[PDB]
RNA sequence: GUCUACGGCCAUACCACCCUGAACGCGCCCGAUCUCGUCUGAUCUCGGAAGCUAAGCAGGGUCGGGCCUGGUUAGUACUUGGAUGGGAGACCGCCUGGGAAUACCGGGUGCUGUAGGCU
RNA sequence: CUCUCGCCCACGCAGUUUUAUCCGGUAAAGCGAAUGAUUAGAGGUCUUGGGGCCGAAACGAUCUCAACCUAUUCUCAAACUUUAAAUGGGUAAGAAGCCCGGCUCGCUGGCGUGGAGCCGGGGUGGAAUGCGAGUGCCUAGUGGGCCACUUUUGGUAAGC
RNA sequence: UUGACUGGGGCGGUACACCUGUCAAACGGUAACGCAGGUGUCCUAAGGCGAGCUCAGGGAGGACAGAAACCUCCCGUGGAGCAGAAGGGCAAAAGCUCGCUUGAUCUUGAUUUUCAGUACGAAUACAGACCGUGAAAGCGGGGCCUCACGAUCCUUCUGA
RNA sequence: GCCCGGAUAGCUCAGUCGGUAGAGCAGGGGAUUCCGUAUCCCCGUGUCCUUGGUUCGAUUCCGAGUCCGGGCACCA
């Protein structure tokens, strides 16, 4: 398996696995959530994600490896079912290798050039988020640290940024409560479900 | 090398824009082109038998023939150095008048009547048009209030 | 021993060097390819006006 | 109290499916048409499976559709030997309805060893009076909600006349 | 619970006429029937527009404009009791009758009366009308059955005939005609004369007194309530032809006889039905506050 | 104030459900002797006029689903031209001009042409 | 060679813009929009797959995994797309035009209808900027290219 | 005499004639032994015209019948089919079944595509015959559209 | 150090028709015989390589990974 220098700065368009590549092997992540799944909302209000500075391919092994470096981390110290990590980006670009000399000039040269399957990847832009914890409030110094171990997987350049949402969720930690108070938020499970005040009427009788 | 095919470039662009498919309607058909008459051309897909080809849909060109079911359209081709007035026979669904010298006539129209309105009434009314001059000397007014003070933003995350 | 296939690098400039130009549309057209029963009309139109009108059109004229 | 719109046997079909032709589907199609009194007209496959004996456009069964005054009476022939009782689940989701028999003999035919013992599909669709615009050619529409009939409202009527038993288990 | 309806199958579908949707036409006949040739550029393409209902048989001459369809003169059968032929306004021989009342009434307004009269006899064969030179021409005119399947004895082809009789130009073979034997080729133009003055429907009274008079009051109650009876039938539909060819100009009644209006509901505003439903929003939450606090 | 016949634009007209429908009409409906067509007068075709607005159809209603249209998103993302701009690179900032899209929020909900009839 | 300017308006033309009017499916965006991919839980339950018991047995009675369904959620698409730029492409910006009168026709046809053709008359100032154009003959050399912005394809990369 | 292309040549392969999608950078054009494919046919109907019918799939039901037989209802914007490789297109249809047929005929030009603005091929709009189908307007000079093929010289048969 | 098919009881091997894992050796237990030889019969023994996808159905088909053996082999 070559070096991550040669399969980095996002070179080709996306050719994603289909009908037309069909020889292109399994990713090394198959799992992608490893904290506690089964947590609702309020147990995990604060999430931390890290964020990406540049423009570049991760493959799907250095994920598998970054994960890890998390998931033994936050289990050393915010014990086990304590956090939930959720890695956000899957990989889905095929990169090729021209597999040459298959100590000999005997194959071909440059002649049939385009290769054959050799991984996935994944293309990050700039501002994406990589990873993704959450946990309670009183475990914010973990957060960054866990990210911190897991950052010295990637290539390139990371910034770890602790975020203003509540949760995994799209609204802000500062006026939830008091918004998932009244009816405007209602939980399910590990995400929030929005309800405007433009459906039918007979969902608000269900509601109150 | 590269498939000197008829109908060849053509995935998207004698396809349906989305959810007017199926039949078409009737004025089309029920269009009047004499000659002379400046038409453009917009080849659909969904009549088989007259449509022109993928180097003419989106130009404009003239009518010098009317037969039953299409029109003869002179059309100008950038063949490599040089264009070349190119004559294609049309079928009518195909086309439509386009509004491109309809700006024109009713100027011409308004025009020739302003211009003998200049006679009865004595002026010099200057009927020919111009560009977008630069701004009058205008006069704002910032009644009792005061302007208000707006400030770069700070940059957070 | 490979050549270069196709390029469309300074062809651009020697067209416009001598100036592409419109096909100079000048009045009166010809009738080629024009439809056969309206063109056959359209000369019989032709060959009786110079003959049987012009006694009783220059009266109205 | 609620006026012409009331259920009425729109009509009745009967199949017989056997799983060959030739001999033995020929004299079913004698059977079905004793029971009516009209010609049988021949169905056929379209999947070749190679499990049923079957093959494509292979002529496998025979219907034929009785209406009016006629579908009635072989109907409650149909509903003697199975005793005007049904199941709950013979009312379908649009209303209408079927049972089935065995040995068609015992209907009013008489046994011949030359022919043989078929087992019919008696069905019934239930109607009203408007039902028509829904197969009708010019201006097809649909039936309005309050117009369909529904299941439990043609248990209701299979009750009503016929005296029947739900039998719901 | 069970599979995966719709719920998306609004974002994509593409309706597909308002004329298509209400069943009327078809669009693909109207296509090859009504556009012009365009190399006659303005010349109109006569239609006629035959459509039965119940009740009712409505003939029009149409032709086709971009904003839509003009219409030139049309013939009714609710007008035909004026004429004579009081009852039975659905049959062959009201069909015919229309028919001959819109030639009639077309050729009156384009003052082509005294020429082109057509067949004035009934005899229904295959007349066929011809163009006198010197006058103007006969008037050419296409007919469409539209959504009716056209088999032989179709009583648009009824109306058909009234027209060609008429002195409308229409192409047209008698194969559909009622008359024509299926396994034969010939065409018995002696059971079309039957069938256009109604002698068939006569003898359905014919088989309904000798038989079962208690049936021939079920149906045919309204020929006996004013006066008809089946020999005087095929003189009374020869009075009418008689009628419309001296006198189709289609006076009209003056119409106005009231001024009011008030029929259906208007539709309620915004603020009117924004208030509704803070209207119902009170009285739920007074049922659930009060009512399950007692 | 609406309808029928024929239409133009083809969801602001569709879909689902619920109320209402004076008069004309349009329908359902009643029949199978002829015309015609079926395994079946169900459809198609043909004779009617005893019923009925129950359906269709027409109006209206739904904090409606879609569709239409405008705000936000957003001067954001991209982009024309320019620099001996930064940076190991990846790419980023600026000058000069243009300039989107979704979530989310608001408003709408068929218009009319020719001919004819009711009020 | 044919002409245009020598001294209240250029005949004309254009690697340009403005004014209008058409064209397009890339960048972006989208997938709680179709197609193709893809992560997670929550609710619901016909059920089957498999357990837990009240039990000779009973879809008599009670839980869980899964499958399905519904509303959400993560992530994508050179050979997907509702939406959709910027740059770009075609046309138009008058006298070959506009209006009026008449007449030919064997084409068209209810029709002094339709449409072309010809003859006669009536009114010239018709976006900005710049420039003199039009045409015809004879014709050599050439038919190995190479580099740079930016856009891109194969290649790990290359003074490829 | 012993082909050419070719990341030297050979071996291999066909990039040697042709079609689809992409590359291709929103007109058109545009390369590599670039990517994913296809062609050297098949069809008297799978051609032509009319009429009738709706497809895939799913739900609820119906003797043997079960995941898969047949019948029936309801839902069904194309999720099926249209000979095939793909794209476009297509719902009283261009799909399915049936009814009649041979326009898959004779003849002169024009035009388009490749383009040098040559040919072959393929295609378009006509016009002059003779016919089909249909109540009719119409539609039809092969296949729903994009590929399905071939000069001089020679031979062969046909035509006045 | 690249490709062609194979991964199955203690072994080995065929078939894993999209619907059971069965020949045969080795051990076990009988029967047979005066007693044995052979023989005969029955029993025992399959994560059918690992996971993912495709239908009340996959070890079987599809295509990833691991493994085992078998191989394309120029003038210089
Ligand atoms: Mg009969
Ligand atoms: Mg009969
Ligand atoms: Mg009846
Ligand atoms: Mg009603
Ligand atoms: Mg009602
Ligand atoms: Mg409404
Ligand atoms: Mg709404
Ligand atoms: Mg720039
Ligand atoms: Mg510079």
């Amino acid at each position: 398996r070559r070096p991550a220098r040669c399969y980095r700065y996002c070179k080709n368009k996306p050719y994603p696995k289909s009908r037309f590549c069909r020889g292109v092997p399994d990713a090394k992540i198959r799992i992608f959530d490893l904290g506690r799944k089964k947590a609702k909302v309020d147990e995990f209000p604060l999430c931390g994600h890290m964020v990406s500075d540049e423009y570049e391919q991760l493959s799907s092994e250095a994920l598998e490896a970054a994960r890890i470096c998390a998931n033994k981390y936050m289990v050393k110290s915010c014990g086990k079912d304590g956090f939930h990590i959720r890695v956000r980006l899957h990989p889905f670009h095929v990169i090729r290798i021209n597999k040459m000399l298959s100590a000999d000039r005997l194959q071909t040269g440059m002649r049939g050039a385009f290769g054959k399957p050799q991984g996935t990847v994944a293309r990050v832009h700039i501002g994406q988020v990589i990873m993704s914890i959450r946990t309670k409030l009183q475990n914010k110094e973990h957060v960054i640290e866990a990210l911190r171990r897991a950052k010295f997987k990637f290539p390139g350049r990371q910034k770890i940024h602790i975020s203003k949402k509540w949760g995994f969720t799209k609204f802000n930690a500062d006026e939830f409560e008091d918004m998932v108070a009244e009816k405007r938020l209602i939980p399910d499970g590990c995400g929030v479900k929005y309800i405007p005040n433009r459906g039918p009427l007979d969902k608000w009788r269900a509601l109150h | 090398t590269n498939t000197k095919g008829k109908r060849r470039g053509t995935r998207y662009m004698f396809s349906r824009p989305f959810r007017k498919h199926g039949v078409v309607p009737l004025a089309t058909y029920m269009r009047i082109y004499k000659k002379g008459d400046i038409v453009d051309i917009k080849g659909m897909g969904t009549v088989q038998k007259g449509m022109p080809h993928k180097c003419y849909h989106g130009k404009t060109g003239r009518v010098y023939n009317v037969t039953q079911h299409a029109v003869g359209i002179v059309v100008n081709k950038q063949v490599k150095g040089k264009i070349l007035a190119k004559r294609i026979n049309v079928r009518i669904e195909h086309i439509k008048h386009s509004k491109s010298r309809d700006s024109f006539l009713k100027r011409v129209k308004e025009n020739d009547q302003k211009k003998k309105e200049a006679k009865e009434k004595g002026t010099w009314v200057q009927l020919k048009r111009q560009p977008a001059p630069p701004r009058e000397a205008h006069f704002v007014r910032t009644n009792g209030k005061e302007p208000e003070l707006l400030e770069p933003i700070p940059y957070e995350f | 021993a490979k050549s270069k296939n196709h390029t469309t690098h300074n062809q651009s400039r020697k067209w416009h060097r001598n100036g592409i130009k419109k096909p100079r549309s000048q009045r009166y057209e010809s009738l080629k390819g024009v439809d056969p029963k309206f063109l056959r009309n359209m000369r019989f139109a032709k060959k009786h006006n110079k003959k049987g009108l012009k006694k009783m059109q220059a009266n109205n004229a | 109290e609620n006026p012409m719109r009331e259920l009425r046997i729109r009509k009745l079909c009967l199949n017989i499916c056997v799983g060959e032709s030739g001999d033995r589907l020929t004299r079913a199609a004698k059977v079905l048409e004793q029971l009516t009194g009209q010609t049988p007209v021949f169905s056929k496959a379209r999947y070749t499976v190679r499990s049923f004996g079957i093959r494509r456009n292979e002529k496998i069964a025979v219907h034929c559709t009785v209406r009016g005054a006629k579908a009635e009476e072989i109907l409650e022939k149909g509903l003697k030997v199975r005793e005007y009782e049904l199941r709950k689940n013979n009312f379908s989701d649009t209303g209408n309805f079927g049972f089935g028999i065995q040995e068609h003999i015992d209907l009013g035919i008489k046994y011949d060893p030359s022919i043989g013992i078929y087992g019919l599909d008696f069905y019934v669709v239930l109607g009203r009076p408007g039902f028509s615009i829904a197969d009708k050619k010019r201006r097809t529409g649909c039936i309005g909600a309050k117009h369909r009939i529904s299941k439990e409202e043609a248990m209701r009527w299979f009750q009503q006349k016929y005296d029947g038993i739900i039998l719901p288990g | 619970v069970k599979v995966v309806k719709n719920k998306a199958y609004f974002k994509r579908y593409q309706v597909k006429f308002r004329r298509r949707r209400e069943g009327k036409t078809d669009y693909y006949a109207r296509k090859r029937l009504v556009i012009q040739d365009k190399n006659k550029y303005n010349t109109p393409k006569y239609r006629m527009i035959v459509r039965v209902t119940n009740r009712d048989i409505i003939c029009q001459i149409a032709y086709a404009r971009i904003e839509g369809d003009m219409i030139v003169c049309a013939a009714y059968a609710h007008e035909l009791p004026k004429y004579g032929v009081k009852v039975g306004l659905t049959n062959y021989a009201a069909a015919y009758c229309t028919g001959l009342l819109l030639a009639r009434r077309l050729l009156n307004r384009f003052g082509m009366d005294k020429i082109y009269e057509g067949q004035v006899e009934v005899t229904g064969d295959e007349y066929n009308v011809e163009s006198i030179d010197g006058q103007p021409g006969a008037f050419t005119c296409y007919l469409d059955a539209g959504l009716a399947r056209t088999t032989t004895g179709n009583k648009v082809f009824g109306a058909l005939k009234g027209a060609v009789d008429g002195g409308l130009s229409i192409p047209h073979s008698t194969k559909r005609f009622p008359g024509y034997d299926s396994e034969s080729k010939e065409f018995n133009a002696e059971v079309h004369r039957k069938h256009i003055m109604g002698q068939n429907v006569a003898d359905y009274m014919r088989y309904l007194m000798e038989e079962d008079e208690d049936a021939y009051k079920k149906q045919f109650s309204q020929y006996i309530k004013n006066s008809v009876t089946p020999d005087m039938m095929e003189e009374m539909y020869k009075k009418a032809h008689a009628a419309i060819r001296e006198n189709p100009v289609y006076e009209k009644k003056p119409k106005k006889e009231v001024k009011k209006k008030r029929w259906n509901r208007p539709k309620m505003s915004l603020a009117q039905k924004k208030d509704r439903v803070a209207q119902k929003k009170a009285s739920f939450l007074r049922a659930q506050e009060r009512a399950a606090e007692s």
